[PDB]
């Protein structure tokens, strides 16, 4: 994966940063941290060979419940260039004003 | 180190076997 | 107002301007801080009233983990204490320890005697406590082991010594102010004329008293020398 | 209760208290303590959270849930028969009937050797920090405000920092609002009054609601016409 | 002397044991002696117990460097134990004297390696994640399972196998 | 009792007392004494631990357990028949019926020469330290706090260090909370009200539950249909 | 054993260290100290000849109740190189891109 | 504040600067230490009030087991006692003996009369009790033979003689402060101006009084010599 | 390059290092150059410090399979450092050129691996182990110890060594351990 | 226990030690 490692490193670093500024973090949030690094350990070891694609789907959809749950776990950002409404850069090049039998015609 | 009864039984039986 | 304004107002009213004067500005500083504490207790101990923000003052504390007695397995859980000794507070205001944001965090500051029996309630097990121990440091205790990670706090209160808390004051945006004389004196302006009057009355009579002037191996005070 | 118990956070009560400049030294600690004290003293059953949780009996003893405060009922898992309280003094002790139960600490003493039982108990609605969670009913909030204010002014008056008249007024106000809150949380609503109506008017009395989980207590008693 | 792989087969039918002697120059005289398998029922602190589950003597297979490396694949059903609820303890012995230049503490004839089945743990984690998917709340059983697994890890790495079995039997079987 | 007796250690009361600046010299040594005084003065049976322990009788006399405070009942180990108070003035004294007993100290004077008897007795729940263990009911905690406060203020008022109004207010508050705690620990639960109801409504009265260990005090009284 | 010796010495030394710092130790823990050293002298005396391996199992599993009971008694640490999930350092080396009738092959 | 600052404030108010002065700083220390207890009793004896942390001091004691009377068998159980005599506490504060950690342990400081009869309650048989015997030592008593192993305790109280308890002051982190003048005086600032006023009034009149100055085998005070 | 066995002996004597170049023929030419040991006090962001704790040049020995695989059994007392309160940085430099057509990133001449004594950390964690048994309560000490260890673990695996030093100094620099007795305890 | 042969040889070596 190489990204669960980054997310977990960020999460525990933020956890201990809060424990440095403050002396308290919600244990309801420490539970999410615990789930996160347990999954990170399990997927990056000898236990990943039991993972199917359905298992991967379920694991990802369960992990995304942790995404914006706390300040420590944050929504990951991936490299994407898409959107729900894509652009139309096609160009119109008519040929000799030629209509076809029914439709118009281009190059 | 610690011995139990069975350890002594094995040791003594193995002694007597080769005597 | 700063220490300089108050000190020099007292001095100018006494007209202690000559450098060859018996009573230096340090006498004035000592008297001003002690009469500050005196006036604050006289005003805000008889019954409970509002303390303005001007009588309050802030310090910066750095916390270090220490053993309860010494390093032993059965000597009890460790504590967090400030690196340096903490000024004594006055039991008249709203003492508060906060994690560098006044409007956030709950680090209770309680009596030293109460702090022995604390945290047994199941819902009070994540609350951080404070009390100035007889050693002079501000010890911290809690049942939630995360408290030991805490590294730096602030402490707002009406401190007994204005000078001691002024020396431990939090850094400002510009920086530290080297001279005590350039720091803000912690008293409300409604209490300043009484303070100046009391200190000037303290030093008026002595200002004109005789001295043992002759160097003759003799006490010359009975003769008004 | 006519109204609904919408939950809100503890520092609401400190938002209301600290408006009084004589109560600016209160903290979340004091709020927590006096809130628990007030919740227990009023003992309002609508403030606790109803839960059901099954346990297994080893030999006339069973492990009890951690958050339990009061037990509504105990029954048998297989039959559903409810368990009354124990009147016995020699329950599990042999020498040389109707099931019952008894609870002291984290243990439940039942009169059955090896069975599973369902316990309907009440606990506190907790916060994500793990702290008590209070209703937002402004009568409840006001009465808790006055409770905390009364304790604080009692302490000050003990030192002699509050006039006796102020403390007397605070006690009077708190007493009236305590009565108001008790009536607010206990008087039945319209649907609870229908349940009570169906329980009251009964040509053939029903005196076995406990065997069931008081399920048919509010059931309407119908008489066939002839 | 060390383990190369000590794993239960993904098909839950074989218990893989692949032992080897360390490559350093002064275990040239040292060989592999035997393999003794114990469960959570028959373990004893002082080495392998009596009436063990399965004893193996390695001269039997071969007819010397072949004896320095060994690989076993035991059909678990032939051992008459449950592959899912069994914790195997695998002892190995040396029957060989190292040289006189050994650094101290390295000359130890015996080792031990604990084995369990990770499939039930994987299924429990998947079930708890499925629960988490619904309403995005963490079940407390999941955190309890995680922390109890970490407790057994600490017990194993510190060698406190009795309390390790106590936790295993109390939590991951019953 | 509706609520459950969740146990907590004694310094939970010193958590709460020492909030008051005039009670800062209280200690666990004082807490233990005044807590035992309050436990006894209140006499609530739900605060004690129910225990059963068998002893042998040598000759109209038997050794009593160490932690006994009160005896619920005494019965014969073989028959199960319960014992009554001994009205006889000449029990174990001969010249030249129904069994009974009497207990003064560590000795129990039965009317039987050589037999084993079962005693269901009450004791105090202790801590890992050999100290009393108190309920965490905030009503109980508040009432005990007020008891200790009232005693300490009585001392200070005998010294003249407390205004009489302060002591009067403390006594008033303690009296109300003492009544509140007494009712809280006494009023039956729903499961206990089923036992009381089964005892109360009996077409054929049952008046021999003392012979048994009050096992059937709460059983329902079922009449067959004819 | 040679380790019950170390645990007992540590426990009683900690006991007397507490009685030096404080003047009180819970007698509920003095009971544990009594049980511990009584067991060690039981096992290092003339009564070590009456123990079977089942008795050894029971004694160890009963002594481990005293492990973390109090600060005087600690969890003993042994020299261990194991874990619940082991590492796979085996290497893959096929023969000139060959296979068997069904599967792959190596050296 | 330290003994030095209070002492020299008194001296400068009196202008006793010459080495040839009748009233030395030792008179000032004596008067300060007595007037401190005088003021503390006057303020905190009428009715019970909060005592600040400044009025207290911590002494550290080293305990030794001693027989009740002598080495006889029937002379009763032995007691621990401090090696050196202990200062007398005032009855206004919160005396407490703690085992080098204020926030832990239960050692009860009680009256001499009470400690005759303690521990008969079965639940109080493990509590260590303390009192200052007429011998002048702090005696310890309990029914739990473990107490006799205790070696060190620290005692926090408002001691009646600041000089004695400051001489018995506990070692600081840096080390012991040899000179009393460099130690910290035990009093709240709100009581310092009254204390200085009382001491200065006490010595103002005597400062200017005549002396028997002629060496003539005669009393020269009636003549105002 | 890769690490085969990087460990401290549980008797707190020997810092064990066992390096071996990859067996793949891309790296047949490359050979080990030196072994440099650094601690948290002598660590620099890039490369070994100019004031290391120990240097060992491989080429000052038999000179090829012996050169490709190297092993050390450094005794810690000769290093004048504490086995338990120290975190070692092991740098291995390679001399050679990997043949072309190797995927990039594999041709990293330098490799770094850290070391810590986990036994005292287990000693600390055992104190809070039994909190797992006690239900109704959060095992806060156990969780805190686990997170303390995993902070260092993750910060190491991501290459964020400076914060790893900061966490080690915060948590485990004050670790104690039984110093091994010089007279070799005799057994076998 | 699971005694190896060499341990038995040690035992008889040390027993015939007082031969």
């Amino acid at each position: 994966m190489d990204k669960m490692l980054e997310i977990s490193e960020e999460a525990i670093t933020r956890y201990f940063t809060t424990l440095s500024q403050f002396g308290y973090k919600k244990y309801s949030d420490v539970d999410k941290i615990i789930v996160l690094f347990f999954m990170e350990e399990m997927l990056a070891g000898e236990m990943s060979y039991y993972v199917t694609q359905d298992d991967y789907r379920n694991i990802v959809n369960a992990l995304y419940c942790l995404a914006g749950s706390t300040c420590m776990i944050d929504f990951p950002m991936f490299e994407s260039y898409d959107t729900l409404v894509h652009s139309n850069n096609r160009t119109f090049v008519p040929r000799i004003t030629e209509d076809s039998i029914l439709r118009s015609t281009e190059d | 180190m610690f011995f139990t009864q069975e350890d002594y039984r094995k040791i003594e039986k193995w002694l007597l076997a080769n005597s | 107002m700063t220490y300089n304004e108050l000190i020099y107002m007292v001095l100018d009213e006494l007209k202690l301007s000559s450098d060859d004067s018996y009573y230096t500005p340090d006498h004035v500083i000592f008297l001003l801080v002690k009469y500050r504490s005196f006036l604050l207790k006289q005003r805000y101990s008889d019954i409970k009233k509002q303390i303005p923000d001007s009588d309050y003052q802030s310090i910066c504390l750095d916390l270090i983990e220490v053993p309860a007695i010494s390093g032993e397995p059965c000597e009890g859980s460790s504590y967090l204490r400030s690196k340096n000794k903490v000024p004594t507070t006055m039991m008249i205001g709203n003492p508060r320890v906060y994690p560098m944001d006044f409007y956030q965090g709950e680090i209770t500051y309680i009596s030293r005697d109460r702090m022995r029996y604390v945290g047994y309630n199941k819902f009070l097990r994540n609350i951080i406590y404070c009390s100035k121990a007889p050693d002079g440091y501000l010890y911290f205790k809690s049942w939630n082991p995360q408290f030991l990670h805490l590294e730096k706090v602030s402490f707002n209160a009406i401190f007994e010594d204005a000078k001691e808390a002024s020396e431990m004051a939090c850094p400002e945006e510009n920086g530290t102010i080297c001279k005590l004389e350039d720091k803000e004196f912690p008293i409300e302006d409604a209490l300043v004329p009484p303070l100046i009057e009391l200190v000037v009355k303290e030093l008026r009579g002595p200002e004109y008293s005789p001295k043992d002037e002759d160097n003759n191996a003799k006490d010359d005070l009975p003769d008004a020398r | 209760m006519v109204n609904n118990i919408n939950w809100v956070k503890l520092p609401v009560i400190l938002d209301r208290l600290l408006r009084h400049p004589l109560l600016t030294d209160l903290n979340l600690e004091t709020a927590i303590q006096y809130t628990l004290d007030f919740i227990s003293a009023m003992g309002l059953p609508n403030v606790y959270v109803d839960k059901i949780e099954t346990i297994d009996i080893k030999e006339y003893r069973g492990e009890l849930p951690c958050d339990l405060i009061s037990i509504n009922q105990v029954r048998l898992h297989k039959n559903g028969i409810a368990l009354r309280a124990m009147t016995d003094n020699f329950n599990a002790y042999p020498t040389h009937g109707e099931p019952s139960f008894k609870t002291q600490g984290r243990v439940i003493f039942t009169s059955i050797k090896h069975e599973k039982v369902d316990i309907s108990y009440k606990a506190i609605m907790l916060d994500d920090e793990g702290l008590p969670l209070i209703p937002d009913n402004p009568i409840f909030l006001k009465t808790l405000e006055l409770y905390i204010k009364k304790e604080w002014f009692t302490i000050l008056f003990d030192m002699g920092k509050i006039s006796p008249a102020v403390l007397n007024n605070t006690q009077q106000e708190y007493a009236f609002k305590a009565g108001q809150c008790n009536n607010e949380f206990v008087i039945p609503s319209v649907s609870e009054m229908e349940a009570i109506t169906n329980m009251w008017n009964q040509l053939i009395p029903r005196v076995t609601e406990f065997r069931r989980g008081f399920k048919n207590l509010g059931d309407k008693e119908y008489i066939r016409v002839h | 002397m060390h383990f190369n792989e000590l794993r239960i087969s993904q098909d839950n039918r074989f218990l893989i044991i692949d032992v080897s002697v360390d490559n350093q120059d002064y275990f040239e005289d040292v060989l592999l002696d035997s393999i003794v398998i114990d469960t959570q029922d028959t373990f004893v602190m002082n080495g392998p117990s009596d009436n063990p589950l399965y004893i193996y003597n390695v001269e039997d297979a071969y007819d010397t460097q072949q004896m320095k490396n060994v690989r076993l694949e035991l059909n678990i059903q032939d051992l008459k134990v449950s592959p899912c609820s069994t914790m195997f303890f695998v002892y190995v012995k040396s029957k060989g004297t190292p040289s006189t230049d050994t650094p101290c503490g390295f000359d130890k004839d015996q080792i031990l390696g604990t084995v369990i089945n990770l499939q039930p743990i994987y299924k429990q984690t998947l079930k708890y994640l499925k629960e988490v998917e619904c309403d995005c709340n963490i079940p407390k059983g999941f955190i309890d399972m995680i922390l109890k697994l970490k407790a057994i890890e600490l017990c194993v790495r510190t060698g406190n196998y009795p309390q390790a079995i106590k936790y295993w039997n109390k939590f991951f079987i019953k």
